[PDB]
């Protein structure tokens, strides 16, 4: 025994539905992780330049 | 040249099976965790079924059915017959059961020879409840002489991928194998073991399998499987069999370890993997 | 546009990468005076990766010819295809190196170090995205050895963000020129571990096993040898010259071929190494074979990490990728498990001049470890009596530092050995 | 009428979005000048298919999509491609130097610098919507652009357009058509960062179309082509609703409402059928109740995995061509009587049938053949969990040797990003496990 029920017809066509049975970060943040990540390249790309200078 | 893998250190079935495999010259044991690989023998307790079939060139095989829990567990095979149209409540071969954590009102209602057991033996409903699946326990079993001695009966069936059901011709019993048990039933009760029991055998074993089939068949999945069974029996005075358990991972006798485990690898090894019958189609 | 500055120093170094400029010419239809004379789009349409393209539709190579001595330069000059390099691409110098890392890393290649880079900047403001800088040269002598790491670590500090590729060539005792060969190959390797990303390690000793024992050339010369790392070359950049379904910008290579940041040095393979076509399972089979690698190791004495290979020319691209996915699966004891799907592969549709198809290997393997050992040996053997160090000290430097480079050399084969056990 | 803004990011995202705005233009009857001799409202109007469209007064129907990638080589081919003249030249961006398939590199790196563009030509499209209802992101698992630029992306869609729904359409990473080996590495990463972003995720594994073009198409080795021209078959069902008039997802609310109950668990199994061979001259037209149980087929599903071992939670059948009411219900009952369809006892166990009279349309001279019928079902299923387990096994295979990590703390990332990725799959997974697995 099932139901049909929300049945609705248009041009374009129908839909229905059928039972059987019942039963965020800020911007600030964001640029945040930005400008830390980008630091951190510096720093890795500073001790690159440290050491091929040495 | 074929490889395979090894996940259960503690299957002694499958360690004469892998035995075998290293003797024909065309298998290849890989390690544990090496994806690449066309036959699995994994392990008991979760068994990861979701990383099979996913390898490129590669057509694998498992020596598992995922879903056949519910035929191998207690309270899950109890559930699964009253719950099937093909099996329901008024099923012949299979001794009244109730589940008990439930079923327990109902369980009461049919109490009121009246003697139990429970499992996972009294006639006083009152202890078994204390104790904690609750099965009538048959008061009246068949007796072998001399002894007046109890028995149970173990059938090992193999259910390859195309899903063919295939029973062992060598039966043991837990009291003693067919070839014996056969002459004494034509001398003492005028009968063979191939209608008495075999019959009613072939019988469970045959709806169990069916009414899981289309739960578990791996026909259109992208990894093929095959399992070996391992069914108990059991016989009243009336000569009628019950069915008392089936094992997921079962043992074999001694003298059949040689001739089953050859077997499993001509009809549920080679028949994926061709190379370069013992058993009884259902 | 994914351009590439080529640089080629020392003797060594100008001989094979003039074979390469020669072969890849004639793949993308270029003649000797550097016009275009092909017949597909398809040589053109990736052209400005390794060629600059002139004033009357010319292509002049993007390469720098470099030198301690004309010795060689003015042969390359002088060859076939001589008249199609720039002009003012050529910087050399006329003391020499005199087979000396020393000479060519810190005394006299120092006095020319900054007149390639003025020649190297020159060709990087022309480009419209740098890709990255390709070197060639060998380790057992003094110029491309010398001068070449110090080219890579100046390059390095003017370009942080571009990646380095070397086609160094391993020294040996069977194709040698002087003793202190391992000197310069140990002072060289310890450079290509620090400041470079890839690294093509091209054993002379296994390019003089390949002509002898498979091409039966009773005596083997340095052209013979060129002709399989010109080939291999080719076969290397064929993805990177012509357009395929995988978009090659050398620095995907780079992460993906190497795990480990010291762990980046590779094995060329190729193959066939004849009139009679080769199929797609003999080419797969010779590709893996002991017999092509081209850096003397035996790949079963180790485990592959990653593993690129390309085929060219029509073929049947669906039988190319059963046979592939066949060697991982018939030799899954030489591939680690930590590294799903190691191994992969694409089909190039225009085959080089000779061959209706071949196919090129690359592949970092731990088994590489074997050509550091075989160094390490012949290092330690000299170097345990000072021996032929006076023409190093004389030169300013200090035992300590070929100390150090013994034992970051010996500290890279442990890291092979590691993972190897993994 | 209420607008919605498609985004294609990568070279994934794109080349789907081809195949897709293709087959848009080819059911509304569009020509690849933008004109429509349908649309009889020139300049204006509040159609259906306004939704997707935007009108100028020449009678251009401009599609409302933004094209980005951090390479060229991709889109340019769009620039000088049929649809040339389709497309604003605004809409498509691109940089120099692509992510090479690392996450960090197109989400630190290179993704910073052309964040502030993308929104900005975002913005363009947001001013010409009355009332914009969210966002549509094509994008991949794989790829260093479909996943660190994504991420980033989505993030900042969450900021200046918080009111706004955005579901996604990500392509599962495979070992057969796979360009990286760190795709695990780059999938992880951009899970763990768009799980608090996306409200309905439709994840399509590539190894499954790829298997279903050999399979149904008889081809050995499908192109990209083949792959797009039948992912967008898929798209197109799901976004008929959107596009055509109907009651059933009319917006991208109710693919929220109607498919994903738990905020975490937004990723529904999608399964389309049938696919069918242009090659093929004589075929057997499959009825309504034939593709209806098709689509309990692992093999007809877009992730390969079973359904049977899992609990439903909502499934949605949409339907296009010649389908009837009546042969639709009469196979629902069918399918319980055979099929092990388990729900989840805090859920009814139901179906949501949504049905358009126009039939699937087919790229002219493609390998999909013209069928009279079709059916796209849509099922939030517990077995879907399968395809995290693969893909957080290969990535603890890599990370517990700690390979191929350096390359992303090289461009900025943390190694710690990596355990608090991994270890928010971990909590994924759990999920899935306390809700189907008893
Ligand atoms: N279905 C489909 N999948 C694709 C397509 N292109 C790429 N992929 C998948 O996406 C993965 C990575 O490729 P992309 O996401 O496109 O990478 P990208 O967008 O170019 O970004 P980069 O990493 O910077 O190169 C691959 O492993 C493919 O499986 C496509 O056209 N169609
Ligand atoms: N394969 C190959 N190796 C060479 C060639 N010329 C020199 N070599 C190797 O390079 C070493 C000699 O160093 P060399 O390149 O001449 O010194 P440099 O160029 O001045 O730095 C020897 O060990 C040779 O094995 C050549 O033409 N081909
Ligand atoms: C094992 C890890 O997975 C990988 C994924 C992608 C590649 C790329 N190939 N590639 C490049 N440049 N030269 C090559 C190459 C070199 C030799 C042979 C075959 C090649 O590929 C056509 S760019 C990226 C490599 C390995
Ligand atoms: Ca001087
Ligand atoms: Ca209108
Ligand atoms: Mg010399
Ligand atoms: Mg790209």
């Amino acid at each position: 025994d099932m139901e049909v029920i929300e049945l609705n017809k248009c041009t374009s066509g129908q839909s229905w539905e059928v039972i059987l049975k019942p039963p965020d970060p800020s911007l600030e943040e964001i640029q945040k992780k930005l400008e830390a990540a980008e630091e951190r390249r510096k720093y890795q790309e500073a001790e690159l330049l440290k050491h091929l200078a040495e | 040249m074929y490889t395979f893998v090894v996940r259960d250190e503690n299957s002694s079935v499958y360690a004469e099976v892998s035995r075998l495999l290293l003797a024909t010259g065309q298998w290849k044991r890989l390690r544990k965790d090496n994806p690449r690989f066309n036959l699995m023998l994994g392990e008991r307790n979760r068994l990861p079924f979701g990383r099979l079939g996913h390898e490129p060139g590669l057509v694998q095989l498992v020596n598992y059915y995922r879903g056949a829990d519910k035929l191998c567990r207690k309270a899950s095979l109890v559930k699964l017959i009253k719950t099937s149209p093909e099996l329901s409540e008024s099923c012949t071969w299979f001794p009244e059961s109730y589940v008990i954590y439930d079923e327990r009102e109902v369980f009461l209602a049919a109490y009121n020879g009246n003697v139990w057991i429970a499992k996972s033996i009294s006639s006083e409903a009152s202890e078994l409840l204390d104790f904690i699946v609750i099965q009538k326990y048959l008061e009246k079993p068949l007796l072998l002489e001399p002894g007046h001695r109890k028995f149970d009966i173990r059938s090992w069936v193999l259910v390859d991928h195309l899903y063919n059901i295939y029973l062992y011709r060598e039966g043991v019993l837990r009291t003693m194998f067919f070839e014996e048990f056969n002459q004494y039933l034509m001398d003492a009760l005028n009968t063979t073991l191939e209608n008495s029991i075999l019959l009613q055998i072939k019988h469970i074993i045959r709806s169990c399998l069916m009414c899981i089939e289309p739960a578990i068949s791996t026909k259109h999945l992208h990894y093929q499987s095959f399992q070996l069974f391992g069914f108990d029996f059991m016989v009243d005075e009336e000569l009628k069999v019950w069915l008392i358990e089936v094992n997921g991972a079962p043992a074999c006798a001694q003298k059949l370890y040689a001739e089953l485990c050859q077997g499993i690898v001509d009809v549920a090894i080679s028949s994926v993997f061709p190379l370069a019958s013992i058993f009884i189609k259902l | 546009m994914r351009e590439i500055v080529h640089i080629q120093a020392g003797q060594c170094g100008n001989q094979i990468g003039a074979k390469f400029w020669e072969v890849i010419s004639d793949e993308h239809g270029i003649d000797p005076t550097g016009s275009y004379h092909g017949d597909s789009d398809l040589q053109l349409e990736r052209i400005n990766v390794y060629y600059n393209e002139a004033t009357g539709n010319k292509y002049v190579p993007r390469a720098i010819l470099v030198d301690l001595e004309p010795g060689t330069m003015d042969s390359v000059r002088s060859g076939p295809f001589g008249q199609i390099f720039r002009p003012d691409n050529f910087v050399f110098g006329q003391s020499g190196a005199g087979n000396n890392w020393a000479k060519g890393h810190y005394t006299e290649g120092a006095e020319l170090v900054d007149s390639v880079l003025d020649v190297v900047r020159k060709e990087s403001e022309s480009c419209d995205c740098l890709q990255g800088f390709q070197l060639t040269h060998s380790l057992g002598g003094g110029t491309g050895s010398g001068m070449g790491t110090l080219l890579i670590s100046k390059i390095r500090e003017e370009y942080p963000d571009r990646i380095m590729n070397t086609f160094s060539v391993m020294p040996s005792p069977k194709v040698s020129d002087t003793v202190v060969e391992p000197y310069n190959a140990t002072l060289s390797v310890h450079q290509l571990v620090e400041n470079t990303d890839e690294t093509y390690c091209i054993d002379n000793e296994a390019l003089y096993d390949i002509c002898f024992r498979t091409l039966k050339l009773t005596t083997p010369t340095y052209g013979d040898l060129n002709h399989l790392v010109s080939a291999t070359m080719s076969g290397v950049t064929t993805c990177l010259r012509f357009p395929g379904q995988l978009n090659a910008d050398l620095r995907k290579l780079a992460v993906n071929m190497v795990p480990f940041p010291r762990l980046h040095f590779f094995m060329p393979g190729f193959a066939p190494l004849q009139y009679r076509a080769l199929t797609v399972p003999e080419l797969t089979q010779q590709m893996f074979d002991s017999k092509n690698m081209m850096a003397a190791c035996d790949p079963r004495h180790g485990r592959y990490l990653t593993v690129a290979a390309i085929f060219r020319g029509r073929m049947s691209m669906k039988e190319v990728d059963e046979q592939m996915l066949n060697v991982q699966n018939k030799n899954s004891s030489y591939f680690v498990e930590w590294i799903p799907n190691n191994v992969k592969t694409a089909v190039c549709d225009i085959p080089p001049r000779g061959l209706k198809m071949s196919a090129t290997f690359i592949g970092n393997s731990t088994a590489i470890q074997e050509l550091f050992k075989r160094i390490s040996e012949q290092f330690t053997a000299m170097f345990r009596r000072k021996a032929f160090l006076h023409w190093y000290t004389g030169e300013g430097m200090d035992e300590m530092e070929f100390t150090e480079a013994e034992s970051n050399m010996n500290d890279l084969v442990s890291e092979y050995q590691q993972y190897q056990d993994a | 009428m209420r607008e919605c803004i498609s985004i294609h990011v990568g070279q994934a995202g794109v080349q789907i979005g081809n195949a897709c705005w293709e087959l848009y233009c080819l059911e509304h009857g569009i020509q690849p000048d933008g004109q429509m001799p349908s649309d009889k409202t020139i300049g204006g109007g509040d159609d259906s298919f306004n939704t997707f469209f935007s009108e100028t007064g020449a009678g251009k129907h401009v599609p409302r999509a933004v094209f980005v990638d951090l390479e060229p080589t991709v889109i340019d081919e769009v620039r000088t491609g049929t649809y040339r003249q389709l497309f604003h030249p605004e809409q498509l961006i691109t940089g120099k130097e692509d992510a090479a398939n690392n996450y960090a590199r197109g989400h630190y790196t290179i993704g910073k610098e052309i964040i502030d563009l993308v929104l900005d030509r975002i913005r363009k499209l947001a001013d010409q919507c009355t009332g914009l209802q969210g966002f549509l992101v094509f994008h991949s698992f794989g790829g260093g652009t479909g996943s660190g630029f994504t991420s980033l992306l989505m993030e900042r869609l969450s900021v200046d357009y918080g009111k706004k729904s955005k579901l996604e359409f990500s392509i599962y990473p495979a070992p057969q058509v796979s360009t990286a080996v760190v795709e695990p590495y780059n999938s992880i990463l951009t899970t763990h960062t768009t799980l608090e972003h996306s409200d309905c995720a439709f994840m399509v594994d590539n190894e499954a179309i790829y298997d279903i073009c050999r399979r149904n198409l008889d081809i050995e080795r499908p192109t990209y082509t083949n792959l797009n021209r039948l992912i967008s078959q898929i798209v197109s069902s799901i976004t008929a609703s959107l596009r055509f008039d109907g009651a059933l997802n009319v917006d991208l609310t109710e693919f929220q409402t109607n498919l994903v109950p738990y905020p975490r668990i937004h990723f529904p199994l999608a399964t389309y059928a049938p696919v069918i061979s242009a090659e093929k001259a004589y075929h057997e037209q499959l009825s309504v109740a034939e593709i209806t149980n098709a689509c309990f087929e692992p093999a007809n599903q877009m992730v390969k995995c079973d359904p049977r071992h899992g609990k439903y939670m909502a499934c949605c059948l949409l339907y296009r061509g010649d389908v009837v009411p009546k042969d639709v219900n009469a196979a629902i009952a069918t399918i319980k009587t055979k099929r092990s369809i388990q729900f989840v006892d805090w859920c009814p166990t139901g179906f949501k049938v949504g049905i358009n009279y126009q039939p699937p349309t087919v790229v002219p001279g493609g390998d999909l053949a013209k069928v009279q019928r079709a059916v796209c079902m849509l099922s939030n299923t517990t077995a879907i969990a399968e395809a995290w387990a693969r893909l957080d096994h290969k990535f603890d295979l890599m990370y517990a040797k700690r390979a191929f990590v350096h390359w992303y703390v090289g461009e900025g990332m943390e190694e710690g990003e990596f355990s608090e990725a991994r270890e928010d799959m971990a909590a994924l997974e759990k999920d899935y496990e306390e809700v189907g697995v008893d």
